[PDB]
């Protein structure tokens, strides 16, 4: 009925980019800039945070199936924006979506819009749409950090200072594959984990099972460690290559 | 597999014929190449290309892709016109939305005048469709087009809700803007002749108790032409909007505006007298001026009238006989 | 847009109700005729009736009654129309000038109800103190007959037995008393209540309720000597009256089901009785006197007087004299005698009166090569069936054949000097196995006869039971010479096979011509036939020969040729097949999304279907690939009764519930579907119920006639006997015509003061609307009869466009010649 959008991290090494030659450091590069060329874009427009995921999850899945020599990542974001603006119903006109990425992209980078900008980017909806499958909707850890959020009870701050600091990791996590190999459950679940070893917090006792030391077995059913932590070191690997540091 | 939709050409399926006019586009009957299955297709036309795809369109791609019921038409794909190869920009095919074809039209079946209801088809008819509103609404959906032409009903005795074009999401912790009066005048409820705008889910449940009634006097029970003509005939039968049925009557817009002619009481029962006792209670719960005190989708199937129906058997129609 | 123009050629034949009375003056004795939208005014001599008056109302009259309020000095009428239009109307002669007076008048629909299954019931007090109307399911309406009550204005009271088959108001009660029949599960029971116009409800009625027979079907008010009520079933008859209580049962009226009533004696000692195999009995309520004083009824007893046509309405009149109203055969004058004649009989005919009867089908065929075209229907039912030749020459002339039995489809053949005619008869299972026809008819009278042989279902193992007395139906095709109207041959079917569709016609490459019969079998167990057959038969030197069968897996609806090819419709299929040198049917091929296939009609490569409820859909034949394509449909829904085809974009239809609507192309090609959307034009409410649409004319043509403004000729048959013609206009024509309509209208004064445009209103239960794209014709030929002041008053004003000159005033003389040359397009 739904089709299935989750990968194996061995299998990212077999994308068509991959195929035609291009490096594993550079396709990841490329995504980064793509689904941060969303975020800026979607911003500056004033877009709800789920707008901006669902574009940067339909640019994700987008090159899976696609090389990115035979399509400019830019165009590809600002049409994934342009119909998660419809789908997730924060509308925005076409036009508008191009005149601000012309705004945030240099000469060099506009050029990928070619002569015609809007046209360049509404003949990409046609094959974006066949790509996804036409299935519009995404669920983001977004909902699901609220959702188990509201299950801990104890220290409002220290709950608070949790929340954020997993927020700005689910933010940072858009730029990686991780939307492409792990439920947005888990992913919620593994920002809640990150930011307690961070903030050295124990949230197994703001549960309703103080006792249970797995806490998050309570939301997600049968994630092993070995996930968590795997999708915890994928988040801080962007800090450490980047310039920047953990939010703390 | 079942799960690529878009790429599948539109060759596959046969059109036989236009079968009728839609919520916003003419829909098509076809069968498969394949499977001898008949369907229903709908043209989604993107040559227009101000903006894309349409956004109605989107709107119904998404909501049916997420409904499952028994009573709630399914999409079993979608298709496309023959595309050029290596030609993506040249490429203006229009993408075709497969539905479930349905023997019958309950437009049709009641307007022709053939069909006869008995009281039993009148349940097995409304139990259906309350559940899929009741599927619906709570999955917090609103439909805002009940219409006796997308009321749909199979040869066996099975409804089922169709077009969800006009269909949006409805928000219950917060309000949002909408776009005001949307259901056909004759079915459509006090709450939007008077411009609530930010209509609540029982805009579809006035709908459907007006074809309650409309079953039973095999007449539509509201015609007229004028929002507030329509609104005198509402007021003559379920009485005058007032503050005393509808305290918040007064802070609708056009409360003071749009007024009818006198404050009619309240003849519902009186004139409904010949409905039976279980389903003119069902009616005067339905058809309640206040959208605060208007039954829930839940409340109707929780109804003497159709809580002890069982939908093992589905009664169908009198339809069609050879010497009728 | 289209243009259209309707005119009745022939007026409603069919007596729809008649009544007795004093409604001319206090003095004379009336009867009142009404036929559909016409009343009749008579006066009853020593010889028949004396004609005094007619009038047409702007409805379809429903109710008809007469009575005489305290204070006045005749009767005075009620007459509530289908769509619910009530009026009280008067007589009022001055010297030579009769004129209807409309005393008070009003539109009874209630906003919201559900129309009973026996129809608009209609009665009134013995003391003229109110009418009680049954419109709908539940409810009793009560127009009180006040002095002020000029606008007819009514209240409901609330009635709880929801299924009414009769009401009548009872005699010598202290309150006004209603006695009516009513069906709930545990049978049909009779029952009584008394209407208090103070409380506006009911009050406990005079006495209980009984169970009566299952099928008790009609309600009599026996007069103040005797009291109470008679009920009339299908096996017995019951007079009830508080504690009183007859039952007979005679063996004779079990036969066949009495269908009307009406009272000999007005203190209710003797009443006639009618049955639906047109026999007449006589009902006798034999008196006791006590010493007491009282008169009480001691028994009933009932006596067969002989046959009349099956009738509608009876009314006695006065002496020996009956009034015998039909729908389905002649109405009649018939004596009863107190000495039976010769053969037993009491009754003996007088004169008769013309009915179309329903006029199931007809043709027109040019029979003394004339040019003109004579009118061939199939007419009548049962006994009263017949077939009628029609013709021009200011009068019609009528010719009758006698049937005597069902006449179905007709045709003419030509080549073979004779007509195919379809026809059923009513047979009942009798004691031998077999049956037993009730009258010999014309299909058992025919020169040579022939009975199908066909072993295509004979393989059956299908198990139909039989009942002794249980009808069955016998259908024949008659071959009948076109001079003598003899019936030279007759083939009977199959044992349950009907017949649904004739033609005459060659195909292929074969020379010879033939009828094609399309049969189904019927069996009760099927709600649709899953068998039929299609017959190729020739008829040549006096015999009809089995040319070839096809099986089919349906019924075969309709059929029509189609350029050397057998078009014809089984079930949801429309099917075209070829004629091989083998002379043998072949499917060639098929179109599928149909309900039911009932009518078809071909022009050229063309064929427009008609179905029970997606109305009409547009068809083509296409030649270079040998299969059908769907053209446009009709969207609003519909129940087709007739369809025809005007021109390549304009298409007739007939809707059951007496409407008339026109179907163009969209002729806007910007997208496919715009054309596909066969766009309703024309809406009109007729009033009759349209059975065959054909081309042609009744008018003599020398070739000298004048070209008329109208243009195409096509003549309808409908079930009351009407006959209709429907003719084009250009696009100027009709705007003269309808600017000149709504000008008439405000000078004509109806009868009740029936808005014309609200008559002609398509009206089905569901939706109402104004008419359009039609031109009733009869309301601009009445031009030709109002009075020189009114028809200068109707021309004040009126320009001309679009002719000779733009803009031309119109004189009172100048349209009584356009008018003229109108009447003389029928
Ligand atoms: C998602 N979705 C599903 C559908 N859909 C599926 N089946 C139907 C359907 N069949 C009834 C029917 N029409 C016929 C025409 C000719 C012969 C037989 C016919 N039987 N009618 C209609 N309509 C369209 C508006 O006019 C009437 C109601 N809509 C349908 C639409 N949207």
């Amino acid at each position: 009925t739904k089709p299935c959008w989750y990968w194996d991290k061995k299998d990212l090494a077999h994308t068509p980019s991959q195929l035609e030659g291009l490096d594993p450091a550079t396709e990841a590069r490329y995504r980064r800039e793509g689904a941060r060329f969303i975020f800026d874009v979607g911003t500056r427009l004033g877009l709800h945070y789920d707008t901006l995921a669902t574009g940067i999850i339909y640019f994700h899945r987008f090159y899976m199936f696609h090389s990115f020599k035979q399509f400019p990542r830019y165009v590809t974001g600002a049409c994934c924006l342009f119909l998660a603006g419809k789908v997730e119903e924060t509308p925005k006109k076409c036009k508008d979506i191009i005149k601000t990425a012309r705004s945030l992209l240099n000469d060099v980078q506009f050029g990928q819009f070619g002569d015609d900008p809007k046209e360049e980017v509404m003949v990409l909806e046609r094959i974006l749409l066949q790509t996804i499958k036409f299935d519009l909707q995404v669920e983001h850890p977004y909902q699901f950090l609220l959702k188990y959020a509201k299950q801990l009870k104890g220290d409002k701050n220290k709950i608070q200072k949790l929340v954020q600091m997993a927020w700005t990791f689910v933010n940072d996590s858009l730029c990686t594959t991780l939307s492409l190999q792990w439920e947005p459950e888990i992913i919620a679940v593994a920002v809640m984990y990150l930011a307690g070893r961070l903030c050295k917090f124990e949230i197994q006792e703001w549960t309703s099972k103080p006792m249970y030391r797995r806490w998050w077995e309570q939301f997600v059913q049968d994630v092993p460690v070995d996930v968590l932590e795997d999708i915890c070191h994928q988040i801080l690997d962007l800090y450490s290559q980047g310039k920047q540091q953990m939010p703390h | 597999t079942e799960s690529d939709w878009g790429k599948r050409c539109v060759d596959k399926f046969d059109i036989i014929g236009i079968i009728g006019e839609g919520t916003y586009g003419q829909v098509y009957k076809a069968k498969d190449k394949d499977t001898g299955e008949l369907v229903a297709l709908k043209k989604v036309r993107l040559d227009n290309e101000k903006e894309g795809f349409p956004i109605t369109a989107i709107r119904e791609i998404k909501i049916l892709r997420q409904l499952i019921h028994r009573s709630v038409v399914n999409m079993k794909e979608i298709v496309t016109d023959k595309q050029d190869a290596l030609d993506f920009k040249k490429d203006k095919g229009a993408f075709y939305l497969v539905f479930e074809y349905m023997d019958h039209d309950l437009m049709g079946l009641l307007e022709s005048g053939l069909v006869h209801f008995s009281e039993d088809h009148i349940k097995s008819f409304m139990k259906q469709l309350m559940e899929g509103l009741e599927y619906c609404h709570k999955k917090n959906f609103l439909h805002r087009d009940i219409k006796c032409s997308n009321i749909l009903l199979n040869n066996s005795g099975q409804i089922k809700l169709a077009d969800f074009g006009l269909a949006r999401l409805y928000n219950s912790e917060e309000s949002r803007p909408y776009t005001n009066k949307v259901i056909t005048l004759w079915y459509r409820p006090p709450e939007l002749l008077l411009g609530e705008e930010r209509y609540t889910p029982a805009i579809d449940v006035w709908s459907c108790g007006c074809i309650l009634g409309e079953l039973f006097t095999k007449k539509p029970i509201f015609q007229a032409n004028l929002e507030l003509a329509q609104l005198e005939l509402i007021s003559r039968l379920c009485g005058s909007p007032c503050p005393a049925v509808w305290p918040d009557v007064i802070r609708l817009p056009y409360f003071n505006t749009m007024k009818p002619k006198k404050q009619y009481r309240r003849r519902l029962r009186e004139e409904f007298s010949f409905i039976p006792s279980a389903a003119l209670d069902l009616l005067d719960h339905m058809l309640t001026l206040d959208p605060s005190k208007r039954c829930t989708a839940e409340q109707t199937l929780q109804s003497d009238f159709l809580k002890d129906v069982e939908l093992s058997k589905m009664a169908p129609p009198d339809l069609p006989h050879w010497q009728d | 847009m289209s243009y259209n123009y309707v005119v009745t050629a022939q007026k409603p034949t069919a007596v729809n109700g008649c009544v007795t009375g004093h409604f001319t003056s206090a003095e004379d004795l009336n009867l009142l005729i009404a036929k559909n939208t016409r009343l009749e005014i008579y006066v009853v001599t020593a010889e028949g009736l004396r004609p005094v008056k007619e009038v047409g109302m702007y409805g379809k009259i429903a109710v008809m009654e007469l009575f005489r309020p305290k204070g006045e000095s005749k009767d005075l009428l009620f007459i509530l129309t289908a769509k619910y239009n009530a009026c009280i109307l008067e007589y009022k002669q001055s010297g030579e000038s009769i004129d209807i007076i409309t005393r008070a008048h009003g539109n009874v629909q209630d906003r919201i109800g559900r129309p009973s299954e026996t129809g608009i019931i209609g009665i009134i007090d013995p003391e003229c103190r109110m009418i009680g109307l049954r419109l709908y399911d539940g409810l009793f309406k009560v127009i009180p007959l006040d002095r002020d009550n000029k606008e007819l204005k009514a209240f409901n009271i609330r009635l709880e037995e929801l299924h009414v088959i009769d009401v009548k108001f009872l005699y010598g009660c202290q309150a006004p008393t209603i006695c009516f029949v009513y069906q709930d599960p545990q049978g049909r029971h009779v029952k009584t209540y008394e209407v208090s116009l103070r409380e506006k409800e009911f009050n406990k009625g005079p006495w209980k309720q009984e169970n009566v027979e299952a099928e008790a079907s009609m309600v009599i008010a026996v007069p103040e000597p005797f009291g109470g009520a008679i009920i009339i079933g299908q096996e017995s008859i019951t007079y009830h009256n508080g504690d009183k209580y007859l039952a007979i049962a005679p063996p004779i009226i079990k036969q066949s089901t009495i269908v009307c009533h009406n009272r000999v004696d007005p203190n209710g000692s003797r009443y006639l009785l009618g049955d639906m195999e047109g026999r007449l009995f006589m009902l006798l309520l034999e008196k006791e006197e006590q010493m007491d004083g009282t008169v009480t009824l001691k028994d009933l007893r009932v006596e067969l007087l002989g046959e009349t046509s099956i009738a509608e309405c009876l009314t006695y009149l006065d002496n020996g004299v009956v009034f015998v109203g039909s729908r389905l055969g002649d109405s009649q004058l018939v004596k009863l005698n107190v000495d039976s004649n010769e053969q037993g009989s009491y009754v003996v005919a007088m004169e008769t009166f013309t009915n179309l009867g329903p006029i199931v089908d007809m043709c027109v065929v040019d029979l003394e090569r004339q040019g003109q075209g004579q009118l061939v229907t199939c007419s009548g039912a049962f006994k009263e069936g017949s077939l009628r030749i029609i013709r021009n020459g200011q009068k019609l002339h009528i010719r009758t054949v006698p049937l005597y039995e069902s006449p179905r489809k007709i045709c003419y053949q030509e080549v073979s000097q004779c007509f195919g005619v379809l026809s059923s008869r009513i047979e009942v299972q009798d004691t031998s196995g077999g049956t037993t026809a009730l009258r010999p008819s014309a299909s058992t009278q025919a020169l040579s006869s022939s009975v199908s042989s066909s072993k295509l279902f004979s393989s059956s193992t299908a198990p139909h039971e039989t009942s002794f007395g249980e009808e069955v139906e016998v259908h024949n095709l008659l071959i009948i010479d076109q001079h003598t109207f003899e019936v030279l041959h007759a083939h009977q079917f199959l044992q349950n096979e009907y017949a649904l569709s004739l033609v005459s016609c060659k195909l292929g490459k074969d020379p010879n011509t033939y009828f094609i019969v399309g049969t189904a079998m019927v069996y009760p167990e099927e709600a649709e036939p899953k068998q039929g057959r299609i017959v190729v038969f020739q008829y040549s030197d006096g015999k009809l020969q089995t040319v070839a069968e096809k099986e089919v897996k349906g019924a075969v609806y309709s059929m029509v040729e189609f350029n050397g090819k057998l078009l014809a419709s089984i079930n949801s299929t429309v099917r075209l097949y070829e004629w091989t040198t083998e002379k043998e049917l072949r499917t060639e091929c098929n179109h599928y999304n149909n309900i039911m296939a009932l009518y078809l009609k071909t022009k050229g490569d063309f064929i427009l279907v008609g179905d029970l409820m997606r109305s009409v859909l547009l068809l083509a034949y296409k030649p270079m690939e040998g299969n059908f394509e769907e053209i446009a449909r009709d969207f609003n829904p519909n129940w087709m009764s007739a369809v025809e085809i005007l021109d390549d974009d304009n298409f007739l239809g007939a809707e059951n519930a007496f409407n008339l609507f026109v179907c163009q192309k969209d002729s806007a090609a910007t997208t496919d579907e715009e054309r596909q959307h066969l766009q309703e034009v024309g809406l009109f409410h007729l009033g009759e119920f349209v059975n065959v649409f054909c081309h042609g004319s009744l008018v003599m043509q020398n070739l000298g006639e004048t070209s008329t403004p109208t243009q195409g000729s096509v003549l309808f048959g409908t079930v009351n006997g009407m006959i209709g013609l429907v003719t084009s206009l250009s696009e100027s024509w009709y705007n003269l015509l309808l600017d000149m309509q709504n000008r008439l209208n405000k000078v004509i004064k109806s009868v009740g003061k029936i808005e014309h445009s609200f008559w002609r209103s398509f009206h089905t239960e569901r939706k109402t609307e104004p008419a359009t794209g039609f031109i009733d014709g009869d309301l601009i030929e009445s031009f030709l009869d109002i009075s020189r002041p009114k028809m200068q008053e109707v021309v004040a004003n009126l320009q001309y466009d679009d002719g000779s000159g733009m803009k031309r005033e119109a004189t009172a003389d100048d349209l009584i010649k356009v008018v003229e040359e109108l009447t003389r397009i029928h």
